[PDB]
């Protein structure tokens, strides 16, 4: 098993391209991992003061006791009994699949793929809650893994009848912001959301569409949203 | 309070102008003073 | 005076100058003035006034 921690090129990932121009190697790579994580760490004010906060405390020897009493609670697990236990995991349970997973999985791939990624990433799922089931030694996988499977995946490789209300939206927004204008999230939520011309969540998936599809570009944390074209 | 507001935004002289302690603050001073007094 | 801010607050802030459809809609020339506030420095003025019916 290979686990690959790659620096994308100019240094930042620029969320503005495609993962392929921010990526200097051959594409077919991309085909190889079965999951990509483009991490962000863009600025923000209450999350640095608590990653600040956990910083402080780890420097100032805190974490360990902290460490120790979590481990007392069962609520941590020391390092060489979780190698004894992964160890125990590996050698011992092989789960299979179960029906009740498999059909949730071709759902889903089946809206993703009609959304749009190939086959494989149906397959390479698989491997995730094959996983979670060894954790588990659960005699079989389950859908219950499943969903966190999913969750994960849809968090890992789209880093970069509501299709059609969501398509609606598009063309509303499109009507409502000419090409070069801008706007904010809170502005359209009061606008469109507000007056329940559109949920929520088709809100954020149209954004998340238009700005795909090169339509839009959020700025600022989504307090600035700008038509970068049609 | 709307009357005030407009009053304010039109610069006019009929506004109270806040140097003095207003009067509803004074009068529940007073009050709760005067309350425990006796 | 602040002049200018005073006219930009007043078609921003109309609710601090006015006191069945009146209950409803804002005067037309400050709800257009949040419009130009979005607008771009050049404007197709067909996307515009789309965008005013639009919001209507």
């Amino acid at each position: 098993s290979v686990l690959a921690a790659a620096n994308p090129i100019y240094g930042r990932y620029d969320d503005l391209k495609s993962p392929g121009d921010n990526i200097d190697f051959q594409t077919t790579i991309l085909s190889a991992f079965d999951m990509i994580f483009i991490v962000k760490d863009d600025h923000n004010e209450e999350r640095d003061i608590s990653i600040a906060n956990h910083v402080i405390n780890i420097h100032t020897g805190n974490a360990n006791a902290m460490q120790n009493q979590q481990e007392e609670n069962g609520s941590e697990i020391s390092i060489e009994k979780m190698k004894r236990y992964i160890t125990y995991c590996r050698l011992k349970c092989a789960p299979r699949l179960s029906p009740q997973a498999a059909e949730k999985l071709s759902s889903n791939f089946v809206t993703i793929r009609k959304q749009l990624i190939t086959i494989r990433q149906l397959e390479a799922i698989i491997r995730i809650t094959e996983s979670l089931a060894k954790l588990e030694l659960s005699p079989i996988a389950q859908e219950r893994h499943v969903d966190e499977a999913i969750r994960l995946f849809q968090a890992s490789t789209m880093d970069a009848t509501s299709l059609s209300e969501i398509r609606r939206f598009e063309q509303e927004l499109k009507r409502r912001l000419p090409i070069g204008w801008s706007t904010s999230y809170q502005t359209l939520r009061r606008e469109f959301v507000d007056t329940h011309r559109f949920s929520q969540l088709a809100l954020d998936k149209a954004l998340y569409a238009l700005e795909k599809h090169e339509t839009i570009q959020l700025r600022h944390q989504g307090q600035n949203i700008y038509r970068s074209g049609v | 309070r709307y009357d005030e507001i407009i009053f304010r935004k039109l610069g006019s002289m009929l506004q109270t102008t806040n140097i003095l302690v207003t009067d509803d603050q004074y009068n529940i001073w007073k009050k709760r003073i005067e309350m425990d007094l006796a | 005076p602040s002049y200018k801010s005073n006219i930009e607050d007043n078609l921003l802030s109309w609710e601090q100058v006015l006191p069945d459809l009146d209950k409803i809609m804002a005067p037309v020339l400050g709800q257009l003035f949040k419009l130009y506030r979005e607008a771009n420095m050049t404007i197709n003025i067909y996307d515009f006034y789309i965008a005013f019916r639009e919001t209507l």
